[PDB]
DNA sequence: AGTACTTTTCGGTCATT
RNA sequence: UUCGACCAGA
DNA sequence: TAAGTACT
């Protein structure tokens, strides 16, 4: 079935935080990607076996994170990139506030 | 005084029908419309232009148009918006998520 | 989610840094040269040429290989590729600025058109808001069309101070299709119309100052004006433009995979002109073609008509189109999704449930499942459900062990067998009193979605209590309703502790309760009241028995 | 992995990874000015062999102790004495530590926490940088040349005579065997 | 050369172990994933000091599984050779391409052609060696090398050193 | 970061546990309990985690700490023990 | 629209209403920090009523045979008559109830005295009543000091905001004022003894409850009030099924759009 | 304060901000016939010392931007004549709690 | 300154690519 | 799969 | 349907 926009706004109202996620992630999309702790991208060439990780270019192998985001969102990003736009995914805020 | 009117008028629209809404609601809205400076409209023209992140406004009326000028002016998004997280698959800072929980190792001993 | 452990630490996204790809970066990232426009058939031989899709990029045919990255299909997200263009092209969406920028700076030297020297400018240089400086700056120098070399400082208008030089008059500019053209006024008379070559624009930008960027809504690290022009083109990997196979010996390519195919073609053709019979300007008749495709690929709903129809007259899904509001990604994939653990049917009233319940049909209860974790507290009960099977009602239909592997209870040669292990999970059937989220769209209320108690019942309908009718705003003239099932011990909590119907009784939207008594029960509660109305023993006894909490005191 | 008390704001262009040479230019992770947990500043911590042998032993020991509060609820002679301290408070599969103790205990230059102390009190009047004030401690040096040449970061930081005196008091403190 | 750097690490504890002596388990695991590790930005982690005052701080419960994550702050003894660093160690392996010295937890290798000339290589020796006019280098023989360059890798670090300068060789 | 940590004194938030807090503490705790975590109350025969939680939460024997963040980023720390539970 | 425009608004732990920027939109949710759900239409008795009748009800004069509490009500009835130190509190009280009157009449000019307010006091007493089987016959046992000095001690505990300073604690007083008017309205000496014969027990109870009750009606930092407020308005907007003004739905549309050329423009000049 | 009748010449007004610190203001007669602050709706405003303001901020942990704003040309902003940066405290009546304290910074 | 244009506005069937 | 039409509904 | 901006 469909947990559309309104069905969200509702849980938001309810304050039913986690449930909202559970609907959005675990019971739907939910995907695990790897990022470069330098250039917030999906670049990372994760061989999840020989634990190699790399990311030539920003050239890494050390600073690499892993995250969970809706596949659709991955796509959103990749799509945006295909449009030459860069959406950086950083795992730590540096702008304070 | 404008707020005072903008409210009064909105209140009336809901009274004419013989319905009732607790001040606070109409207030809040009438307020969001005002604070900023004058009469900010509830439309892609107004509010969806504020300093709010990109990803957030991104989800209403202008999407791509908005995203494009986001990376072109290298914006930075806080990810404090309900939307922001929903798009990332993270727990939004909302009710249940307006705080964190921890295992106090100390108190975890007095208990036994 | 995703499966297969990764020694990589896991965090949550905290910031989203928006930028623009620098040709140099695009190259570094890519793992594919992408020279050929073809798809595969190494001469019909099935596979994939080191040309387009997978010249090292992602895959298909259910085959590990993703640059050894293996893992295969599910897990290996895409790996961007690139495609070195022939000559710089605009960015269909940026044209607006690229233009509005030139109008802010003069060519040849490439520098601002209003220094701290002009006071009106000062004011426009204190405003801290990329979107606003650049909106005021522009309004200020869009008018002046003479790269002043000497201006009257903060003193006498008599004395003239110097700065940058080259008064080369500034041409006003207008937009014709995907190209920028401007006229240079000559005094003595008559204009001078010439097309602004990208090659040219791009350059004037490359030379704009470091502090000049910034002054104008930009960012030295993430978005230099010079990047609004495409030199290198990132190539989205299959997963963005997947195929569709009808087994084998057929096709199935995606819209995008074609516009690249075109862009590619239109690019090569160009190249083979500047290294061959180059009738100088019989080329810019084929360089506009690249600017076109590389434009339409991203946006295809422009002003200059030509829809770039694909043989058969079908429009062509531009990337932009995929994100555009409603029905698309952002709004229809992210802000709202289709989900699992959900059911819907026809609702009908039942004067025999408590308010906070909801009758679920056995049919569904046996379909919907809740993952429970084998615990000493339950081991017993759980093992019984498992045994019971996925056909009997109180039962379960999936046992999952630590070894991240699913035991399909309805087939597994061991269904009857199996002893659970503390720590295993046993997806079981929904059971009497499993908190669930019930709802009737359109949902425009906290209450349009409330937590009910699951009461497994016969017959095919969600049977809801009457009094909880007005909140959802539902009738039974064939009205349907949606049920969602929680999944984590904590998720339920969130429903039961905040969304449970008993809780919604009084609403803040009008500081008064939001459910009451209707139809029969109401109409009858009046009659049953009247002075005139009396009741005799035999019955007053049955009526008493009915209020479940009767203290048994006639 | 194991982060290190200093969030260096990496803004995209990670390119300047200088060289590592006895130009007292050690990775950013080893500037003379590093940060302590308390949040305070503190000089780098350079350990010359045998001084390290003591810090390790000292912790490996006081571990075996607090590893029993909870339990309830001569050269060749030290090799055996240490092997045990490991097969008691070590991971045993820390083949490195084993090998670091042999080495660390074989090429060491001091046995008394009193002798290593004076060595320090001594070199710590030089104003030299931690890395030098280490090598000097763990490397035999008879001439100002054997020194000012195996530790080229010194060269102009100390008069040969002066550095020669220091070298004297070292062989004079150098515990026997 | 050996250092005492201040580090930190994040451990994800399963609710299982939310016992009475959790602290105990944490530390325990701290050590499982550090003492013996290796990096290019820290090099050889050898020993966690001050086992007792290890800071755990309040760990926060993740939010899908009760696993909690504490930022175990600690301090330990590290060691990462450098280029131009002079160290002496015991030789270990020795072939026709050079011998390999073992400076602590690391192995520094010296090339046949990175030594002097009057020092040739004797094959028919038992055990294998390198002879000189007055010097002889083989297994147990102690050498003092100058690490020309470093190469990090996996969970170890190797490097090539020379004995062609002065005050370099046997002892 | 500690300048962003407010002292147990000077504390200013609500002395009582917010409905979302308890909502989450119970869930969170329930979850952990269901994970075979240790239970700090004698189960009077109970066997449902959220039920055990509700119990732990009433004898205020729950080792959790609610960290309340403020708009500017600084937070306050309260303990299920402290927090009053009206509702 | 309404929604998307107020998603990000919620009450933060400081009891301020903000959005994702931290932009205060309301300093106290709804100008009072009370959760809509805990509210009922009460009547501020102190408002209406002839200046004459106002006295006959709230006025107490211990120095007058005809304006004192007849000892048939209070236990220490006869031993009070005349006392001058009490008539000071007793007068302080009245000067206040009166200050109140004028205040309300400055806020609710319509004279309308029924308003939504946390803590239903009427009922809270109604219970106090039949909970202690209070007899409208025998005399109370309250000190006039008992009453007046505890009602004052109550207001001190109806805390909405907490802050340890002036700017904050000054807001506190603000976001409570109206409620208290209603409070003193119903806990005035004369009333407390003649209208609802409370005993010390009753009164000390009625107090304790009002406090707790109040403290529950506050708003929980966490509430996503924005989406709430949005819906609360937008919901009854759908139900709108349809003197010559612009009307409902089209008008609301006209308002949210902030349109320069509104169909009906009008303007009422008194 | 200069009170013009029907208008001032665009040649003159561009002479006000040319002599700081001092400041000048231009008011039309027809606009001052009635005092707007006397209107039923308009609640009373109040200037705040750069002392009282640096406070409001500290007490709410606000940054200048997160504060509600009033227009540099807002009728009442002129009546009192604020300056980009000055804060006005708006105190009004309320059907939820007698009085409500609000703050408006300026742009 | 007027006219045209764009956006925004919870199931199965048929036909063609 | 996609577009489009219809529908059908509440 | 109907309004509002941006655009011709
Ligand atoms: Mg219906
Ligand atoms: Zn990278
Ligand atoms: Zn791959
Ligand atoms: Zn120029």
């Amino acid at each position: 079935l469909r947990f559309g926009e309104m069905e969200r706004d509702c849980m938001i109202a309810h304050g039913a935080a986690s449930f909202l996620k559970e609907r959005l992630m675990e019971a739907s999309d939910a995907f695990r990607v790897h990022i470069c702790g330098i250039c917030g991208l999906m670049t990372v060439i994760a061989k999840l076996n020989h634990n190699q990780f790399e990311c030539k270019g920003c050239d890494n192998k050390i600073d690499i994170y892993q995250i969970h985001i809706p596949y659709a969102a991955k796509l959103l990003f990749q799509e945006l990139m295909a449009m030459n736009i860069t959406p950086r995914l950083y795992t730590d805020r540096s702008r304070d506030f | 005084a404008g707020r005072a009117a903008l409210y009064k008028e909105v209140y009336n629209v809901i009274a004419s029908d013989g319905s009732y809404v607790n001040y606070r609601h109409m207030a809040l809205l009438v307020d969001v419309m005002t604070t900023q400076g004058g009469l900010t409209s509830v439309t892609r023209h107004g509010f969806n232009r504020s300093n709010t992140g990109a990803l957030m406004r991104c989800s209403f009326e202008e999407t791509v148009e908005i995203l494009f000028e986001a990376g072109a002016s290298a914006e930075l998004d806080d990810c404090r918006g309900v939307s922001e997280n929903v798009i990332l698959g993270q727990m939004a800072p909302i009710g249940t998520g307006a705080f964190d929980v921890m295992i106090d190792e100390e108190s975890l001993v007095k208990y036994m | 989610v995703g499966q297969q452990y990764s020694s990589a630490p896991l965090r949550t996204v905290k910031e989203v840094q928006f930028g623009l790809f620098s040709p140099e970066e695009v190259r570094a990232i890519s793992v594919a040269k992408i020279r050929f426009p073809e798809t595969m058939d190494e001469t019909q031989t099935r596979a994939k040429i080191g040309g387009l899709n997978d010249p090292r990029l992602g895959s298909i045919d259910r085959n590990l290989k993703c640059q050894t990255c293996q893992e295969g299909m599910n897990e290996c997200p895409g790996h961007f590729g690139h495609i070195d263009l022939a000559k710089p092209v605009f960015h269909v969406g940026f044209i607006a600025k690229i233009k509005k920028v030139c109008e802010c700076v003069c060519m040849h030297c490439g520098k601002l058109l209003l220094d701290e020297h002009n006071e009106l400018m000062r004011q426009a240089l204190a405003i801290k808001d990329s979107k606003k400086r650049f909106a005021a700056i522009w309004t200020l120098c869009k008018t002046k069309m003479v790269c002043e070399t000497d201006v009257p400082s903060e003193d006498d208008p008599t004395q003239l101070v110097s700065r940058g030089g080259c008064g080369n008059t500034q041409p006003t500019i207008r937009k014709d299709g995907l190209k920028l053209v401007g006229s240079w006024k000559k005094d003595r008379d008559e204009p001078e119309l010439r097309v602004l070559s990208t090659e040219e624009i791009l350059n004037i930008f490359k030379h704009i100052s470091v502090k000049d960027f910034t002054s104008l809504g930009f960012n030295e690290v993430f978005s230099r004006p010079e990047w609004m022009i495409l030199t290198c083109l990132p190539v989205p990997p299959p997963p963005v433009r997947p195929s569709i196979s009808f087994n084998e010996s057929q096709r199935g390519e995606d819209d995008l995979t074609f516009k690249l195919a075109d862009i590619l073609k239109a690019n090569i053709s160009l190249e083979t002109l500047e290294h061959n019979g180059a009738p100088h300007h019989a080329i810019e008749e084929a360089e506009s073609l690249l600017q076109f495709h590389v434009a339409t690929y991203m946006d295809n709903d422009i002003a200059g008509q030509p829809q770039a129809l694909q043989k058969s007259g079908r429009p062509v899904k531009s990337i932009r189109a995929r994100l555009k509001g409603k029905e698309g990604r952002i709004r229809g994939n992210l802000m709202g999704k289709r989900v699992d653990f959900s059911a819907r049917t026809v609702i009908s009233g039942d004067p025999n449930l408590e308010l906070d319940q909801v009758g679920v049909p056995k049919s569904i209860a046996k379909t919907l499942t809740y993952p429970e974790v084998v615990t000493p507290y339950n081991i017993d009960r759980l093992t019984q459900l498992v045994r019971n099977g996925p056909n009997e009602h109180p039962g379960a239909k999936y046992v999952i062990r630590d070894s991240g592997d699913r035991i399909d209870l309805r087939y597994s040669k061991r269904a009857g067998d199996i002893q659970l292990q503390y720590g295993w999970k046993v997806e079981r059937h929904i059971m009497d009193n499993d908190p669930v989220l019930f709802n009737r769209q359109p949902s425009l209320h906290k209450m349009s979605m409330m937590a009910h108690r699951v009461k497994v019942i016969p017959y095919s309908t969600f049977r809801l209590n009457l009094s909880v009718t007005s909140p959802y705003n539902a009738d039974f003239d064939g009205d349907e309703m949606n049920l969602h099932v929680p999944q984590s011990e904590e998720t339920r909590a969130e429903l039961s502790q905040l969304c449970a119907v008993p809780l919604q009784i009084v609403s803040p939207q009008s500081n008064k309760p939001c459910m009451g008594i209707v139809q029969d029960t109401l109409c009858g509660i009046r009659k049953l009241t009247l002075r005139d109305t009396f009741i005799e023993l035999d019955q007053v006894l049955n009526m008493l028995y009915w209020v479940p909490d009767w203290d048994g005191v006639i | 992995s194991t982060s290190t008390f200093q969030t260096r704001r990496r803004r995209l262009k990670k390119v300047e990874e200088e060289e590592n040479a006895a130009t007292l230019q050690l990775g950013q992770e080893f500037q003379l000015k590093q940060i302590n947990h308390q949040g305070e500043e503190e000089e780098l911590i350079a350990l010359n062999l045998s001084e390290a042998r003591l810090v390790i032993k000292e912790a490996l020991v006081e571990r075996r102790r607090a590893f029993k509060r909870s339990q309830k609820k001569t050269r060749e002679k030290e090799l055996e004495s240490i092997d045990v301290l490991l097969e008691q408070t070590t991971g045993g599969n820390n083949k490195d530590l084993k090998n670091t103790m042999q080495y660390l205990t074989n090429f060491s230059r001091f046995r008394d926490q009193e002798t290593v102390g004076a060595v320090i009190q001594l070199l710590k009047s030089t104003g030299l940088h931690p890395f030098e004030v280490a090598q000097l401690g763990s490397l035999a040096c008879d001439t100002a040349d054997e020194a000012k040449t195996l530790i080229p970061s010194l060269n102009n930081k100390i008069s040969d005579d002066e550095l020669e005196r220091i070298l004297k008091e070292l062989s004079n403190l150098e515990t026997l065997y | 050369m050996f250092f005492i750097k201040d580090l930190s690490l994040n451990i994800t504890l399963h609710p299982s172990f939310f016992g009475p002596r959790m602290k105990q388990y944490l530390k325990t695991k701290l050590l499982e994933e550090v003492e013996g590790s290796c990096t290019g930005k820290f090099g050889y982690i050898l020993c966690v000091l001050d086992y007792d005052n290890i800071d755990i701080q309040r760990g926060r419960i993740l939010p899908t599984d009760g696993s909690a994550e504490f930022n175990v702050k600690y301090r330990a003894v590290v060691f990462k050779p450098f280029k131009g660093e002079v160290v002496d160690g015991t030789v270990v392996s020795c072939s026709q391409h050079g011998f390999e010295v073992q400076v602590g937890p690391m192995k520094v290798f010296v090339t046949k052609h990175l030594m002097p000339q009057d020092l040739t290589f004797n094959a028919g020796s038992n055990p294998p060696s390198y002879q000189s006019s007055e010097d002889v280098i083989t297994i147990k023989s102690r050498i003092r090398v100058k690490i020309e360059g470093c190469i990090s890798q996996v969970s170890s670090i190797h490097a090539i050193g020379s004995i062609k300068e002065d005050y370099l060789g046997a002892i | 970061l500690k300048e962003k940590a407010i002292p147990k004194d000077q504390r200013a938030t609500t002395p009582y546990m917010t409905k979302y807090e308890r909502a989450r503490i119970l869930g969170t705790r329930a979850l952990q309990i269901s994970m075979n975590a240790p239970v700090f109350v004698d189960l009077e025969g109970e066997t449902d985690p959220l039920r055990i939680a509700m119990k732990e939460l009433a004898e205020k024997k729950i080792p959790l700490v609610i960290r309340r963040y403020l708009p500017d980023g600084s937070f306050e720390d309260w303990s299920v023990e402290e927090l009053i539970v009206d509702l | 629209r309404l929604v998307k425009a107020l998603e990000d608004i919620m009450v933060h732990y400081d009891n301020t209403t903000r959005n994702s920027l931290g932009n205060v939109i309301q300093f106290i949710y709804g100008e009072d920090g009370m959760d809509a759900a805990h509210i009922e239409k009460q009547s501020l008795d102190t408002i209406g009523g002839s200046d004459a009748a106002f006295e006959k009800r709230y006025r107490v004069d211990l120095l007058n045979t005809d304006h004192t509490l007849d000892p048939s009500l209070l236990e220490s009835g006869s031993e009070i008559l005349g006392d001058l130190k009490l008539q000071v509190l007793l007068d302080e009280e009245y000067k206040q109830l009166v200050k109140d009157r004028k205040f309300l009449r400055e806020v609710f000019v319509d004279g309308e005295a029924n308003w939504p307010l946390p803590v239903n006091i009427r009922r809270i007493i109604q219970n106090a009543q039949q909970t202690f089987h209070i007899d409208h016959t025998k005399p109370s046992d309250l000190t006039i000091k008992d009453i007046v000095l505890g009602v004052k001690d109550l207001q001190e505990n109806l805390l909405v905001l907490r802050g340890k300073n002036e700017i904050i604690q000054n807001a506190q007083r603000d976001a409570v004022t109206l409620f208290c008017c209603l409070l003193r309205s119903r806990l005035a000496t004369r009333r407390v003894l003649q209208e609802y014969r409370l005993t010390k027990q009753a009164f000390d109870w009625v107090l304790s409850n009002i406090e707790a009750q109040f403290l529950r009606s506050v708003v929980h930092p966490g509430e996503m009030v924005g989406v709430l407020a949005a819906q609360s308005i937008g919901e009854p907007a759908t139900q709108m099924t349809l003197k010559k003004v612009t009307s409902g739905v089209p008008r609301l549309k006209e308002i949210l759009n902030v349109a320069k050329n509104m169909k009906t423009p009008s303007l009422t000049v008194y | 304060i200069f009170v013009y009748q029907n208008n001032i010449t665009p040649s003159a007004m561009k002479l006000v901000p040319s002599i700081p610190p001092a400041t000048i203001e231009t008011f039309n007669e027809a606009a001052l016939v009635v005092n707007i602050t006397h209107h039923e709706l308009v609640p009373k405003h109040i200037r705040l010392s750069s002392d009282e303001k640096r406070e409001l901020l500290k007490r709410y942990r606000l940054k200048e931007s997160q504060l509600p704003r009033i227009q540099r040309a807002d009728p009442v902003a002129l009546y009192l004549g604020l300056k980009r940066g000055e804060v006005v405290k708006i105190i009004r009546k309320s059907e939820t709690s007698g009085r409500y304290a609000s703050y408006r910074i300026c742009m």
